[PDB]
């Protein structure tokens, strides 16, 4: 089948470089071209340029030249699109297609990249558990909580009852602030089984953590 | 450079129900030799965007028959009798008649479901964070739908407010709700320097703001 393994992902520095892949199999590679193609967080999609066959080749997107510059590699089906000056304005993810004549266009894709620009060093979150409501606040269901703020790079793992509080949970996507992270879940549950201290908070972030219990 | 607009950005439909996006182009999109450089991909959250339509009409490999492709020079629409389970995501089209391509806005198709207010929740202060010194006030709206609402954080009466952080969830794969968070950070300091902490939420279920607040910490 065809297949196109592009191999992210990168977290960088400003003002750094960085060159990612788009590696193609399943097709004879000279007779077709890679575009790519840039996936902000405001989520329209954006074409930056095309290299081989027909081309408008180095880059070239009005926005993107001297940004990204896109080379081959025959040898080992390995195209090269190099972003540099990179800023937070640049995080994105970054897309290789497979530009197709008449069976008309983007007919294969990559994976995708995803690259973070970032200031910030490693930094271990604070997590600190959501009490019920305004404590007058417990009458038919609770609901806790448990923020985790402050924390770089992502993710972070968050449960209720190590995984046995499935239901009636709600995760957020975490948000960032100043350069770090944060993010908050909370638990209903019916009001007549809570204060027991029946209820932890478990917080997993890789670069070494752990978890909180909500006390009576 | 060939804007494609294309309309709604969000379209709730029942499963079942047959459904249609309009894409348009700023400049005919009949090319020299005659065909409507148009094309329809499909991203599922988290997945990369996958072709579905070419030309105008044509459907990729294996994709269901139930897609339609119409259009000529500025005007498209792709049309799904069915609408399924598997079909929910961003659709967008492309041009490729003119340098550069132009991607539309996309379109994201919800399931329809009946009005839900937010269950409102307000947190003070975890008694081991002003040992910190900063002190954050959480609030979650969870469970409503329709997904428009506007929260607001009142102190002392007063909305003066900018430290707020908002999250929201994508439709809920069981009840076909929202749930969104709002946090209000302030300093120990700022924050002992007052009393009462409001939330409220603005959403079509209530002619009534939904409130909510607790008083205390101070001098």
């Amino acid at each position: 089948q065809v297949q196109l393994q592009q191999s992210g992902p990168e977290l960088v520095r400003p003002g750094v470089s960085v060159k990612i892949s788009c590696k193609g199999s399943g097709y004879t590679f000279i007779d077709y071209a890679i575009h790519w193609v840039k996936e902000s967080h405001a989520k329209s999609l954006e074409w930056i340029g095309v290299i081989s066959a027909y081309s408008g080749d180095t880059n070239y997107n009005q926005k993107f030249k001297g940004k990204a510059t896109m080379t081959v590699d025959k040898s080992s089906n390995t195209a090269y699109l190099e972003l540099a000056r990179l800023t937070s304005e640049d995080s994105a993810i970054y897309y290789c297609a497979r530009g197709g004549w008449l069976l008309l266009s983007f007919d294969y894709w990559g994976q995708g990249t995803t690259l973070t620009v970032s200031s910030a060093k490693t930094t271990a979150p604070s997590v600190t558990p959501l009490a019920p409501v305004c404590g007058d606040t417990t009458g038919s269901s609770v609901t806790l909580g448990v923020l985790v703020k402050g924390y770089f790079p992502e993710p972070v793992t968050l449960t209720w009852n190590s995984g046995s509080l499935s239901s009636g949970v709600h995760t957020f996507p975490a948000v960032l602030q100043s350069d770090l992270y944060t993010l908050s879940s909370s638990v209903t549950v019916t009001s007549s089984t809570w204060p027991s201290q029946s209820i932890t908070c478990n917080v997993a972030h890789p670069a070494s953590s752990t978890k909180v219990d909500k006390k009576i | 450079d060939v804007v494609m607009t294309q309309s709604p950005l969000s379209l709730p439909v029942s499963l079942g129900d047959q459904a249609s996006i309009s894409c348009r182009s700023s400049q005919s999109l009949v090319h020299s030799n005659g065909n409507n450089y148009l094309h329809w991909y499909l991203q599922k959250s988290g997945q990369a965007p996958k072709l579905l339509i070419y030309k105008v009409s044509n459907r990729f490999s294996g994709v269901p028959d139930r897609f339609s492709g119409s259009g000529s020079g500025t005007d498209f629409t792709l049309k799904i009798s069915r609408v399924e389970a598997e079909d929910l995501g961003v659709y967008f089209c492309s041009q490729s008649t003119h340098v550069p391509l132009t991607f539309g806005g996309g379109t994201k198709l919800e399931i329809k479901r009946a009005d839900a207010a937010p269950t409102v929740s307000i947190f003070p202060p975890s008694s081991e964070q002003l040992t910190s010194g900063g002190a954050s006030v959480v609030c979650f709206l969870n469970n409503f739908y329709p997904k428009d609402i506007n929260v607001k954080w009142k102190i002392d009466g007063s909305e003066r407010q900018n430290g707020v952080l908002n999250s929201w969830t994508d439709q809920d794969s069981k009840d076909s709700t929202y749930s969104m968070s709002s946090t209000l950070t302030l300093t120990k300091d700022e924050y002992e320097r007052h009393n009462s902490y409001t939330c409220e939420a603005t959403h079509k279920t209530s002619t009534s703001p939904i409130v909510k607040s607790f008083n205390r910490n101070e001098c």
